[PDB]
């Protein structure tokens, strides 16, 4: 037997209990940089190492713009939850 | 500008 | 056996539930920049040769009936699955236009005793919505 | 800046709701099948590759043996939450 | 792109092993969890990391421990392991006397308030419950 | 035996 939860992911695009951002013109924040790491990286990357990518970029090249100050220069960091029992190639 | 979802 | 098997005759299903516009009574703010995302994924995962379904604008209702439905298609030839969530949302809480629906009541119907077809594949779910009110201020 | 949140991973025994499992002899099946991962891996794997092996291990080689049949032949799988941004390698 | 793990030291590996509850808990005693904390002890000592071992900390006392050790200069380590063997629900380890919330002992070391441990791994492992459900399983 | 933590 395995079990009924095995081999399910979740990508969260924030940690629990967080707001998640979105750009009007450009889209999610989590969704742009995971669009581009899949393209960039499908081919080559297993995975979770894509999405440990994904994390670093939206960490790292995104910051909130707000004319509301209670809403300006915050940041995000995506969530992956891996219930995965194998390795992960698009290939 | 950037939103909240 | 450390990788999974990707070479069945069809990588899978991508679906993708793009909420937009909400009902009036959730007072939920429209979603601008929703449609770039669902383009640039219908895009990402052709590339990837997914059969991607795009979904607009689904009330609670519908997203279990969708759910419900793809859960019971013959899923034998496919590789994996993927589900893509765009929307409104609070902790373990995916937003309808009309209101909202726990997260494990979507993925329930993948488990592994209840989509026999999908047992042993990877079951990808995409989450684009918020988790909660909390705002991180960053660390120089 | 970076995310408050980021680079932190929380390797938890199983998952969202759920009980987790402990032998009385051997100790928890995740923690056995932890420690047997990097005993074997830390050299050779990256870390969210050995954490894989390990929910590979714990959902394929454990099952519940209780005198309590409404505890008896359950199964476990541990659930991996990376909010980290880089690869982890523990060798140089 | 990988972490920095050739700083002088590896990092602290802090374990706490929560064996034997007070009666007032109702809790169990958790036979076998001696033998994960000498395994995770050996297993972390082969990695090279500091292992510090606790056993049945009260709950005033895991968030004792969990201040302090974020208040310590982390410079020179390239990581920060901290092993959590105890009984638990969602969200929450248990004390021998009662539950702290895991987010509580994990905000200690945010970015923001251990700064000597920003930029680097910060890895929680967590043997404990999560609810009261169980997996059935399939064939 | 096994036991639930």
């Amino acid at each position: 037997k395995i079990p009924v939860e095995a081999d399910f992911l979740y990508a969260y695009s924030t940690a629990p209990g967080y707001y998640s951002w979105r750009n009007s013109k450009d889209g999610s924040w989590f969704i742009q940089s995971l669009c581009a790491m899949l393209k960039q990286y499908a081919d080559k990357l297993e995975f979770m190492h894509i999405l440990t990518r994904v994390n670093r970029k939206v960490a790292t090249e995104f910051e909130s713009f707000s004319f509301d100050a209670t809403f300006h220069a915050k940041k995000q960091i995506p969530c992956i939850v891996s219930m995965l029992t194998k390795e992960l190639y698009f290939y | 500008v950037d939103f909240v979802d | 056996d450390n990788s999974y098997k990707m070479d069945y005759p069809e990588m899978g299903l991508c679906i993708i539930i793009n909420n937009k516009n909400f009902h009036k009574s959730t007072g939920m703010t429209s979603r601008s920049g929703t449609d770039v995302d669902a383009a640039n994924l219908r895009e990402t995962f052709r590339n990837l040769k997914y059969e991607v379904r795009n979904k607009n604008d689904l009330t609670r209702e519908e997203i279990v009936e969708l759910m419900r439905d793809v859960s019971k298609e013959d899923h034998s030839k496919r590789s994996s699955f993927v589900c893509v969530l765009l929307s409104h949302g609070e902790e373990g809480i995916i937003f309808g236009t009309n209101g909202p629906v726990d997260l494990k009541k979507i993925t329930n119907f993948f488990r592994g005793d209840r989509c026999r077809s999908l047992t042993g594949k990877p079951k990808l779910f995409i989450i684009q919505a918020c988790r909660g009110t909390e705002l991180d201020c960053g660390i120089e």
